[PDB]
RNA sequence: CCGGCCGGGAACUCAAAGGAGACUGCCAGUGAUAAACUGGAGGAAGGUGGGGAUGACGUCAAGUCAUCAUGGCCCUUACGACCAGGGCUACACACGUGCUACAAUGGCGCAUACAAAGAGAAGCGACCUCGCGAGAGCAAGCGGACCUCAUAAAGUGCGUCGUAGUCCGGAUUGGAGUCUGCAACUCGACUCCAUGAAGUCGGAAUCGCUAGUAAUCGUGGAUCAGAAUGCCACGGUGAAUAC
């Protein structure tokens, strides 16, 4: 919940698809089975510069409104405890409860 | 030629939301195939209803969505001047695909 | 928890949804954050207006906000200047056509929101909580409900501890699943604390 | 174990002594790259391998082929 | 002529033919000792029909799948109770005193939260 | 029966004395009698010598017992030289297959003493 | 529980031949659920059984069933408190399950063999009373003969 | 071209919905003819027949102000803010959950039979190619009862091993690797080769369970670039008592 937190998730999403991301010829096409050229180490070179505030593996992957790592879910967008009290108020179409 | 794929939650909806497409077919539209079950997926999961503690609080949300296919079979013109832009029983998704 | 909310486990049974529409997991959040900020955004536009209730659908991405006020009167304004400037906001905010429509009930009596947002004006004015409850759940029993359980609970009239108060006159199924009762949650924080209600009525059974 | 093609080194593990060992190094090295492994053009260093309260400086013979900096590094305190 | 014999045993599709003329058993167009002849109810697909007439009177003709081994040969011992019909009567009030006409409506339970099985507790501590 | 010089494998099939052999596992044994030439369904005492001495030539293309600790011990010299935590770690007489220590691995460091 | 006071199941007979003695005789061995290796080693025991005892296998054990079967057990009488042996009837609505099971646990014994070569040479002790279980009976026949009258 | 692959049927397996039928519906009886219950045919289905969400005033002022909330206090060129690196996996030492075990109702090899539930578009990837395997290229196809993840396993037949820690069993390290993401050792997983213990079914004490349950043997999901025996979920096989 921290502002810091939930700001520095910003800062990392604000940049990272809107950089190398996406900007990613110099990622996987650098890195196969060609030339033992510069090229083995042309991939580090950017990448020494690239901040690791920018790289998919990176970023946690949580919810947005509460800035808490965990209680997030990859389809929803919400973690648990507030995803929930969305859900039984009726705000998650076509969600739930039943049995077997 | 119309390979009509709607899906929808609810089968007190998407029953009212082809009653439409089956009516107006047959009016204008030309002897449609027919609707099939088509079995549906729920996606049942356990998610933590938990707060900081108590593990052993537990949900079992699921949506159910349904999937129903119609198959217009004849390459009719009447039948997309009637399926042009329209869409009833909201809260349901529908499709014209050749 | 060992109560649920009377209305979770009664959802897609005899109750209305409140997020009605069809789409898939790629987009979804996307739509969930538009849909919880601007719903945010506007009991924070209107919550002088009376909104008893809110409901949010999205059929082909022209969606539709419905309304439900008492006091219609303030809420479009000068022939819908205001209602055609909050189309605007949500729009910006949504990034999807939005088409809203103001709905309206009669008697006020009817919302559990409706009238917690009442005892949130009420017991924030330092009044006496009793003469709040009791006061509001003959107003209701003489227009007439076959049930209601009104709870507050918390720093109720300087307690200064843990303590729960609860009306209830009539019969309120909370275990029944097949009747229909309205319910919803308030907090009013006033400088000793927060205090919350839990406002049941019981008034369909089909 | 590590990549299948090209050692990972980092640039200002390599650079630093790329173009000393035309010179010598004339001292140890503020090392804070201590992820990569060594190859021959680095044996012979004192570097000052990280290892948080302080940097060991460390003597680089030949036997320190295929390791890298971090491993070496007194991490496990314990007494 | 064609007598169709039903099952759902233990969550096992029985899917059964019967004709009159022979004692051939068929099982999914494989024979009897092909799949189970000695295998877990290797007779038990042949009691129905030993109950009464087996051998050259009403040959089969059986399509059982979705389960297990056990499974599948209990559909048939379920599917030809359904089959017999042609004498509905004196072959229904014959087998119903001795069972094997039941569904035997059993289901493997799902996993229960908390339950670390179907009925298994988490083991405890106590202390 | 008397391959490697020092171990008797009487009573083992073709294979099994092979992977009972001091040196070699379970696919080495395999790999010698497919390079080899011979069945792994009789015991080693019904071969006579004419090819046991083949197998003792095809299995000195190996790393053998003489070579074998001393090839591990030129790596734990290598540790003693170089210093890292697998050479601390070593020098203490610690179990020996991984990475967690803190609280199982109790029998290759023995019982606790007090 | 305490309150409900239900009884056993209804017994499957065996399709080869109808034993409700059998079927249990298999099913008290049981273990892990896997039945169908259990199938293949039991009845090709019983099978060869035929021939170790000339005769067929519901009378092959018919001859040492009552060996294996006894008149008492113990249930503890409490007149203000007590652990040792109370000597009572046993029940003939389990003494059945009781006899089977002693003999498989007898018949997990004498092991050099597999398993169906081992439990009817057992099968063959008690015809002959030559068995652990057989000597069970005495055994429990001794945690009888001393405190007599009782309640 | 014995692949429903091609016409064809829309019987059928099955599938999403609307209903249906289970109901003490009938009968014998100790008993207050009551109530009900042991119970009998009928009965696809015997007593809430399956099971589950459902927690009644509340209680320990139980836990949670580090999910969130917001008074009261305090610090605020610092208790705020930022970078690299280490830690949580450090370990004489207790205990608490579970897989592997502590072999022959078993181990190794060819052979070979059937699931249900799931997931898949900045994601899975048939097929083909290289390899013992891990896995690397080419990459049509599917936002899906069609294309794929993905070949289910114990099973079934059969050979051998035949009592020694022995073809049981495999770990806390060697050596060479394989992928992931800048990045694999302090700190990821996985495959192969090499070594091979403990332990020979157990003391106090104590835990799970009333059926298709226990026991169980595989599968998938989540979390995710990677990262479980575990969590949650799928189904296969399949007991025991309830005096
Ligand atoms: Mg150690
Ligand atoms: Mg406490
Ligand atoms: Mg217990």
């Amino acid at each position: 919940a921290k502002q810091s937190m939930k700001a520095r998730e910003v800062k990392r999403v604000a940049l990272a698809d809107k950089y190398f991301a996406k900007r990613a010829e110099l990622k996987a096409i650098i890195s196969d089975v060609n030339a033992s050229d510069e090229d083995r180490w042309n991939a580090v070179l950017k990448l020494q510069t690239l901040p690791r505030d920018s790289s998919p593996s990176r970023q946690r992957n949580r919810c947005r409104q509460t800035g808490r790592p965990h209680g997030f879910l990859r389809k929803f967008g919400l973690s648990r405890i507030k995803v929930r009290e969305a859900a039984m108020r009726g705000e998650i179409p076509g969600l739930k409860k039943a049995s077997w | 030629r119309i390979r009509i794929r709607l899906k929808a939650f609810d089968h007190r909806l998407i029953d009212q939301a082809t009653a439409e497409i089956v009516e107006t077919a047959k009016r204008t539209g030309a002897q449609v195939r027919g609707p099939i079950p088509l079995p549906t997926r729920k996606e049942r999961f356990t998610v933590l209803i938990s707060p900081h503690v108590n593990k052993d609080a537990r949900d079992q949300y699921e949506i159910r969505t349904h999937l129903r296919l119609v198959d217009i079979v004849e390459p009719t013109e009447k039948t997309v001047d009637a399926l042009m832009r329209l869409d009833l029983a909201a809260g349901v998704d529908v499709q014209i695909s050749l | 928890g060992q109560k649920v909310h009377p209305n979770g486990i009664r959802l897609g049974i005899v109750k209305p949804w409140n997020s009605t529409w069809f789409a898939n997991t790629k987009e979804f959040a996307d739509n969930l954050d538009s849909d919880f900020k601007v719903r945010q955004y506007l009991t924070k536009e209107l919550a002088k207006a009376s909104v008893s209730r809110i409901v949010i659908e999205r059929p082909a991405k022209s969606i539709r906000v419905t309304i439900h006020t008492a006091r219609p009167g303030i809420v479009i304004g000068k022939k819908g200047e205001d209602v055609e400037k909050l189309r605007k906001v949500v729009a910006d905010i949504a990034g999807v056509p939005a088409q809203i429509n103001i709905a309206e009930v009669r008697k006020p009596e009817l919302d559990a929101k409706l009238v917690a947002d009442s005892i949130t004006s009420q017991l924030e004015r330092r009044v006496m909580f009793r003469r709040a409850m009791k006061r509001a759940v003959q107003n209701a029993m003489r227009l007439g409900a076959k049930g209601i359980k009104v709870e507050v609970s918390g720093r109720l009239g300087g307690a200064e501890i843990a303590r729960t108060e609860w009306y209830r006159e009539g019969r309120v199924p909370l275990h029944t699943l097949r009747a229909d009762i309205d319910y919803n949650t308030s907090e009013a924080h006033t400088t000793y604390g927060v205090i919350g209600v839990k406002v049941w009525i019981f008034k369909g059974e089909i | 174990r590590s990549l299948k093609k090209g050692p990972f080194i980092d640039l200002h593990l390599l650079k630093k002594v790329e173009k000393a060992v035309e010179s010598g190094d004339k001292k140890p090295l503020r090392t804070w790259s201590r992820r990569s492994t060594i190859f021959p053009n680095m044996i012979g260093l004192t570097i000052a391998v990280h290892n948080g309260r302080q940097h060991v400086p460390v003597f680089v013979t030949d036997e320190m082929v295929g390791h890298k900096l971090g491993e070496f590094a007194p991490t496990r305190t314990y007494r | 002529n064609q007598y169709y014999g039903t099952g759902r045993r233990k969550s096992s599709a029985a899917r059964v033919f019967i004709k009159p003329g022979n004692g051939k058993i068929v099982i999914n167009q494989r024979s009897l000792e092909q799949y189970f002849g000695r295998e877990t109810a290797r007779m038990v697909v042949r009691q129905p029909l030993e109950l009464v007439d087996m051998v050259e009177k009403l040959d089969l003709y059986i399509t059982v799948k979705g389960g297990g081994i056990s499974g599948q040969a209990g559909a048939i011992r379920h599917g030809i109770t359904r089959a017999l019909m042609e004498y509905d009567e004196s072959l229904r009030s014959e087998l119903r005193k001795a069972g094997f006409v039941t569904r035997d409506a059993r289901q493997v339970e799902r996993k229960k939260v908390g339950l670390r099985k179907a009925r298994r507790r988490p083991q405890f501590s106590k202390r | 029966a008397r391959i490697a010089g020092i171990n008797i494998p009487d009573h083992k099939h073709a294979v099994i004395a092979l992977t009972s052999i001091y040196g070699v596992g379970k696919t080495r044994s395999k790999a010698i009698l497919a390079a080899a030439g011979i069945a792994e369904d009789v015991k080693i005492s019904e071969l006579s010598e004419g090819q046991i001495d083949t197998l003792r030539d095809e299995v000195a293309k190996f790393v053998v017992e003489g070579d074998l600790r001393r090839e591990i011990s030129m790596s734990i010299k290598r540790l003693m030289d170089l210093g890292c935590y697998r050479g601390l770690r070593h020098r203490r007489g610690l179990p020996v297959r991984g990475q967690r220590t803190k609280t199982n691995a109790r029998t290759r460091k023995g019982p606790r003493k007090p | 529980p305490r309150r409900r006071v239900i009884g056993q199941r209804k017994i499957l007979p065996d399709p080869k031949f109808g034993s409700e003695l059998l079927a249990k005789f298999v099913n008290i061995l049981m273990v892990d659920g896997k039945k169908s290796t259990a199938e293949s080693i039991v009845y090709s025991a019983l099978e060869t059984l035929a021939q170790r005892s000339g005769k067929s296998e519901l009378e092959a054990f018919e001859v040492a069933l009552e060996n294996v079967r006894p008149t008492v057990e113990v249930k503890s009488r409490r007149v203000g408190g007590s652990t040792y042996q109370v000597p009572v009837e046993v029940r003939p609505v389990r003494r059945n399950a009781l006899a089977m099971r002693w003999i498989v646990e007898a018949a997990r014994k004498r092991g050099d063999k597999s398993m169906a070569l081992r439990l009817a040479n057992e099968l063959s002790d008690a015809a002959e009373n030559k068995g652990t279980a057989v000597k069970k009976r005495e055994d429990v026949h001794r945690m009888a003969e001393a405190n007599k009258a009782f309640a």
